[PDB]
């Protein structure tokens, strides 16, 4: 889940726009 | 832009810019 590859790695805004609603 | 880790307030700080604040959820994790 992005909320710990973002913390653990480089994180993306195409990977943080699949959370958005 | 450019890729750099953002661990817990800064995801998000960067799900707020993304969305607009709209309704985000991010699975944070349930376990103890």
């Amino acid at each position: 889940g992005i909320v710990e590859q973002c913390c653990t790695s480089i994180c993306s805004l195409y990977q943080l726009e699949n959370y958005c609603k | 832009f450019v890729n750099q880790h953002l661990c817990g307030s800064h995801l998000v700080e960067a799900l707020y810019l993304v969305c607009g604040e709209r309704g985000f959820f991010y699975t944070p994790k349930t376990k103890r």
